[PDB]
């Protein structure tokens, strides 16, 4: 569309923080910062496509050179590998630095 | 029917039941083995 | 321990004369108390022998009533017939229910009487309402009006349960007292003697009811059961259909705050995103007519809950919904004819004005999805193509019912629906001839089997030769193996045990994408499924057989196409009364091995060829195509935001895109939801259906009184996890009047708790619900060990019918056709493993699991059995118990809901530790051993054979082998290269998940491998014993997931095992003569 | 050809496996079967041939 | 106290047990316990006082 | 009746009112 110049559009007011709540007002900033983070998870994008999660620990216990039946154990290398928490770090990490 | 004295035998400490069950695995490897050969 | 006090009270409460007298028996696992048992069971008899107060004996041997293990009760009263009306006449002073005749469509679907309907008995039917279960309608009112009585003086809520299910009950017994109950016959058929003089469908109804009223926990519970007891009374071919209508569109109104994902088969990973709900204007005046023709049938309430719900459209209230899209299916089936029903497929639209421009691609694209397919294993001459005929021929046992045709092995005759056994029959008379293909025609027409399902249409199949399956076998095998890794088949892409059970819808929704779902389950007479359906697949074929250079695959191949030429021109058996119509029906369905994939291949194509037409007039980029059956869905995203005129104009252009091809549609187009027949999702939460008729069933099967319990105790389970929840002591009052069995007249045995919650071949239920029961005692090792003894039973049938010349020349050839020259040394092998899956057939099965339930009732009678040390699982438990710690702990909350339905005890744990991620072999599939088997078969060997099979010598493991069809090189290559060893874990791994129901129930929604449930898990690690720390680590978890259900709180675990315990439970491992029922799993996806 | 059992029985002895680890090692006997050995002779000739 | 269990976790993995084997580093575990702890805690203080 | 019905027609548009539509209609 080409638009006329009929046409009119108001300005927001982005004037940046005439409080500095980031000046002794933590328990607001903190609120605020939550509100962030969580709005910034909300568009980090889904890790789509990984690598599978049985496919690779197979790899690292035949690099480690396990006992069998150490898949249910999860020798320490091997405990918490799975996804739903790759794509948690990588949104969290963001969002945070964000916020 | 085991070559070691009574009060081992009898003895309810671990290292002693340890013993006994890791001597039966090695009588029971050598029979596994002669078994193999004789067949 | 409480459910014995009930059947207790049920019984005082049934017979209440001073001629009934009710005997316990126990048992013992010591000596001397075991002979005082003995001594207690003699002095009842005698006493009830002899009328003599049993109630002072009770006091002399309480050592014996208080540590001793009950095992049944007996019951000695004599016919005293029509006690259900004597206690009924209180329940029953409100106004019996008026029928009325104007609201079916149809005539004999009304809620008339029978002599209206059937004057003369030779023209009578019960098959229209037959309830086909082992279960009578006197039961039913029995148990109501025992649980009733119990609850007949609380004062709380519980009374708020009470007056509500009182005045369903009432509105059921006026209806019945009103006529009288109709009485069942030995086989729990119900005769035209009966129903003469009485309503058709008032056995359905009231099952039905019963089933609804005791699951009322709520006042809009009360409400939905009030409202559908007293309209299905009357309507009952258009009320499951009708209510069950909206919900496909109420999911598309549902904002997303908050989202599951999926990646591997049970991959999550979750997603804060926000997705609004861009519904257009249209979808809610087709919606308000779908309430209006509601409230025309004569729903009021249901309406209003439907009709205050979209105010706020929010997803706190939904379940509701949920649990109104389960109210509709425990109404009962739609069990019309075979010909109505039918005609619901059989009415054809066929026209001239269709393009050319898409049927033509539509076909070039299935040749080339089958030429994909099947290029690589004809190419390079794979061996299951070359013998596909010897392939098919052994797993004819997983094939469809045949037409029933009358053999004769010997000196008998025999009416099988089993392939294999009509082609053990055919070989003698010299009539097996596979390669010429019997045509399907006017002179030779095809019978039908009925596929229902309540809410909707039934469905037809084909019941074909035995040639037929022959030819598609290996060909549709190799088919799947290729869909195994392709995406787009949701029926079957996974990682070789699992399922896309919760979809993979949710990556690409954004207010961007939109996603348009369809129902493709009445595209079956259709005419994109005729001519160049089957001529796609001839072509493929032809390209095929030009694309290689050995003759036993072109033979096959050319087989496979005279079979797509023949179904190309297909007749139909149906009767109509006494004469039989016969239709041209040149089309598709299912009864065959080949319909899943093909329908899967041309829905695939379809959808390809349509979604080239909306590019006309939009730009998108196709993110997504699923295609399992009877649904797809197709997700698409966009250069700009969506907003409610692109859905409407895309759904539109959809519908009419379709109509291009003469293909009927109700097109839905979405952006937060979708809803199909398995599963459903709004908001970004999964749910499911539970309609799983328990006092009904669709036809009629072939298990025991016993067996039916077990299964009624499992759509139980699954019911409530899916949200529809009966009162459970209802369910405890079936299962006891249904394992009750007859010793004579008026003698009748009860078992108890410690019989049906034990894990063995009769295990029925558990004594807290979703938790199996294990045995850390004398007394449950006692009697698992002595069951085991009696499990092993013979089948005199299946003796003379495998000893006669048919089976022996079936053997031989068997033999000749795979290898030669060990007529004494494999061949018994391969007759032995012949044996193994006649077994299929029902007789054989009923003769075998009836002599095991004897043998089960001539020892509750008489005392108890040592067994001889056979080794089993609480043995192992037993000696593990005794060096556990438990102390209390105290993990967080940080794991998402995302199955609102389910109990908050199963959800809190889901919200304490994950849900499942990976998915171990539950068939044992994966083992190097049985990827030689699922190579040259499909046979299954039960995990409990495999476990025994490695155990023995390195000899006989090749004759067990090579009799499954496997030759002799790669078996001796297997012992060879000594893989077994390295086999032994992932087959014992797999035998005890299925022995403790780790991935059948609850427990299959559970991440075990978490780092939450393992930081209590406190095992240190001793190192070169992988089985001891195994079983271990898992009996830990077992043990905290159950405390977890049971009582919410958690615990943590300590075992600092002792090496000498390790090595003595070492031995122990791979001795274990444990077994499990199949009945007994209650898989939550169905 | 070589007889199947007989070489990789050889092999097992030539690796010195263990039934108590997982060992890439095991993973070198996946698919040592005759079919596949014509297989790739064919292919392979077919190949630079057309 | 840091949890008798935990610290057996790790001094378990530390020693490298063998469940076929008799080592001298099994009877490394003997006695762990908290009530010795304070019991010899206790008592060295009781005694050099006394 | 069917005045609470017209209601039920109208709650069901104020609610959830989309941009870019009535931009391209103020422009349209």
């Amino acid at each position: 569309r080409n638009l006329p110049s009929t046409a009119r559009y108001i300005r927001p007011n982005l004037l940046q923080d005439r409080l500095n709540l980031h000046d002794n007002f933590e328990s607001l900033w903190d609120t605020i910062t939550t509100s962030n983070y969580i709005l910034a998870r909300s568009v980090v994008p889904d890790l789509k496509e990984l690598v599978s999660t049985e496919a690779q620990i197979q790899k690292m216990s035949q690099d480690l050179q396990l006992e069998a039946l150490t898949i249910q154990s999860e020798t320490q290398f091997l405990t918490g590998i799975n996804s739903q928490a790759a794509n948690d770090c990588f949104k969290t990490l963001i969002a945070a630095m964000l916020s | 029917e085991i070559k070691i004295a009574d009060e081992v035998k009898k003895s309810n400490k671990e290292e002693s039941k340890q013993l006994l069950e890791v001597l039966k695995t090695k009588e029971e490897h050598q029979k596994e083995v002669q078994y193999e050969i004789l067949q | 321990g409480k459910y014995n006090l009930i059947l207790s009270e049920y019984l005082s409460f049934i017979y209440n004369s001073q001629s009934a007298v009710q005997i316990p028996i126990y048992y013992s696992s010591n000596s001397e108390l075991e002979n005082r048992c003995i001594e207690f069971h003699s002095k009842c008899l005698e006493n009830s022998k002899n009328g003599l107060s049993l109630k002072k004996l009770f006091v002399e041997y309480s050592d014996v009533i208080e540590n001793a293990t009950l095992l049944s009760i007996l019951s000695y009263s004599y016919d005293k017939y029509n006690a259900v009306e004597r206690k009924l006449v209180k329940y029953a002073k409100g106004k019996p229910l008026e029928a009325d005749l104007t609201v079916n469509e149809l005539d004999y679907e009304n809620n008339k009487i029978t002599s209206e309907l059937f004057p003369t008995a030779e023209e009578y039917t019960d098959l229209l309402m037959d309830p086909a279960i082992l279960t009578s309608l006197s039961s039913n009112l029995n148990a109501v009006m025992f649980w009733l009585e119990k609850h007949e003086n609380d004062v709380a809520e519980k009374l708020k349960i009470y007056k509500r299910r009182l005045d369903l009950f009432t509105i059921v017994a006026s209806t019945v007292n009103k006529y009288g109950v109709p009485r069942h016959n030995a086989k729990y058929r119900y005769e035209y003697e009966v129903m003469k003089d009485k309503p058709y469908y008032l056995v359905t109804w009231a099952n039905s009811s019963i089933e609804m009223l005791m699951s009322v926990f709520s006042h809009e519970d009360y409400l939905i059961a009030r409202e559908l007891i007293v309209l299905s009374y009357s309507n009952r071919s258009t009320l499951a259909k009708l209510v069950s209508s909206p919900m496909s569109i109420l999911v598309a109104l549902v904002d997303i705050n908050g989202t599951f994902i999926t990646n591997e088969e049970l991959e999550l990973e979750f997603s804060n995103k926000y997705v609004r709900a861009i519904v257009p204007d249209q979808t809610f005046d087709e919606l308000k007519q779908m309430l209006d023709n509601m409230r025309k049938a004569g729903l009021t309430d249901i309406p209003k809950m439907i009709q205050d719900w979209l105010v706020d459209c929010s997803i706190e209230k939904f379940p509701l919904m949920a649990k109104i899209y389960s109210w509709s299916f425990h109404v009962g089936f739609r069990k019309q004819k075979m010909l109505d029903a039918a005609l619901d497929q059989l009415k054809t639209e066929y026209t001239e004005d269709v393009d050319d421009e898409m049927y033509r691609e539509y076909t070039m694209l299935i040749r080339d999805e089958v030429v994909k397919m099947l290029e690589e294993p004809v190419k390079h001459d794979d061996h299951l193509l070359q013998d596909s005929e010897l392939a098919g021929l052994l797993s004819m046992s997983s094939a469809s019912n045949g037409e029933s045709r009358q053999l004769k092995f010997g000196r008998k005759t025999i009416f099988s629906t089993k392939k294999n056994m009509h082609v053990m029959d055919d070989m003698a008379n010299g009539r097996y001839t596979p390669g010429i293909i019997p045509p399907v025609n006017v002179d030779k027409p095809i019978p039908l089997g009925r596929r229902d399902v309540p809410g909707r249409r039934t469905r037809i199949i084909f019941i074909l030769p035995y040639e037929y399956f022959i030819a598609q076998h290996a060909v549709v095998e190799k088919m799947l193996i290729y869909a195994k890794h392709t995406r787009e088949y949701a029926e079957f892409y996974s990682q070789s045990n699992q399922l896309l059970s919760y979809g993979d819808v949710t990556r690409f929704l954004s207010n961007n994408s939109m996603v348009l779902y369809t129902d493709v389950s009445q595209w079956d007479s259709s005419q994109h499924n005729t001519q160049p359906f089957r001529k796609g697949i001839i072509m493929g074929l032809d390209m095929l057989a030009n694309m290689t250079n050995d003759a036993r695959v072109i033979q096959t191949l050319n087989l496979y196409k005279q079979t797509q030429i023949n179904l190309m021109d297909s007749y139909v058996q149906i009767p109509d009364g006494n004469v039989i119509k016969k239709i041209q029906y040149g089309a598709v369905a299912s009864g065959e091995k080949q319909t899943k994939a093909a329908n899967s291949i041309a829905n695939l194509a379809l959808i390809k060829t349509v979604l080239s037409r909306i590019s006309n007039k939009y730009s998108f980029a196709t993110k997504i195509i699923r295609v399992d059956g009877d649904d797809n869905y197709a997700v698409l995203q966009f250069n700009t935001e969506v907003t409610k005129q692109m859905v409407q104009d895309v759904s539109n252009d959809v519908r009419e895109t379709y109509a291009r091809m003469n293909t009927k549609v109700k097109a839905l187009v979405s952006t937060v939801g979708i809803e199909i027949a398995k599963r459903y999702i709004a908001g970004g939460k999964i749910f499911f259906r539970a309609g799983i008729n328990l006092l009904n069933n669709e036809k009629k099967g072939q298990s025991t009184q016993w067996d039916q319990a077990a299964v009624l105790y499992s759509n139980y389970i699954v019911n409530r996890l899916r949200g529809f929840e009966t009162d459970r002591e209802f369910i405890l009052t079936k299962i006891m009047q249904m394992t009750s069995v007859a010793i004579t007249g008026s003698l009748r045995l009860f078992p108890s708790e410690r019989v049906l919650t034990t894990n063995s071949t009769f295990k029925v239920f558990d004594s807290e619900d979703f938790i199996i029961e294990y045995g850390t005692t004398d007394d449950e090792v006692y009697i698992q060990r002595a069951f085991m003894s009696l499990s092993s039973q013979k089948s005199g049938i299946a003796d003379e019918i495998a000893a006669s010349s048919t089976f022996k020349n079936y053997v031989s050839r068997l033999s000749e056709q795979l290898l030669f020259s060990k007529n004494n040394i494999v061949s018994r092998g391969i007759a032995l493993t012949e044996k193994a899956k006649l077994n299929s057939y029902a007789p054989i099965s009923l003769e075998k699991r009836r002599a095991q339930i004897s043998a089960l009732l001539t020892m509750l009678q008489k005392p108890v059995t040592f067994k001889s040390s056979k080794i089993t699982i609480n043995d192992i438990l037993r000696d593990i118990k005794p060096f556990f710690t438990v102390n209390e702990a105290h993990l967080p909350i940080q794991y998402q809901k995302f199955m609102p339905t389910l109990p908050d005890n199963v959800q809190y744990i889901i919200q304490c530790i994950g849900s499942r991620t990976y998915q171990i072999e539950d068939d044992g599939s994966k083992s190097a051993i049985s990827r030689l088997i699922s190579k040259y078969s499909v046979y299954k060997p039960s995990i409990e054979e495999l476990y025994k099979v490695i155990s023995l010598h390195e000899n006989e493991i090749q004759l067990y082998l090579i009799s499954l069809g496997i030759p002799k090189i790669d078996a001796d290559t297997y012992v060879g290269s000594k893989i077994y060893s390295q086999d032994k874990y992932r087959i014992l791994e797999s035998y005890v998940y299925n022995l403790l129901s780790i991935n059948y129930g609850c427990y299959q929604l559970f991440d075990f491998n978490s780092p939450d449930l393992e930081k209590l898990i406190r095992i240190p690690f001793k190192g070169k014993i992988p089985a001891v720390t195994f079983i271990l680590h898992l009996y830990a978890k077992l043990e905290v997931i159950n405390h977890a259900i049971k009582n919410g709180s958690w615990i943590s675990l300590f075992c600092n095992y002792p090496k000498s315990e390790m090595i003595k439970l070492w031995k122990k491992m791979w001795n274990i003569t444990s077994l499990r029922s199949p009945y007994t799993n209650a898989n939550f996806f169905q």
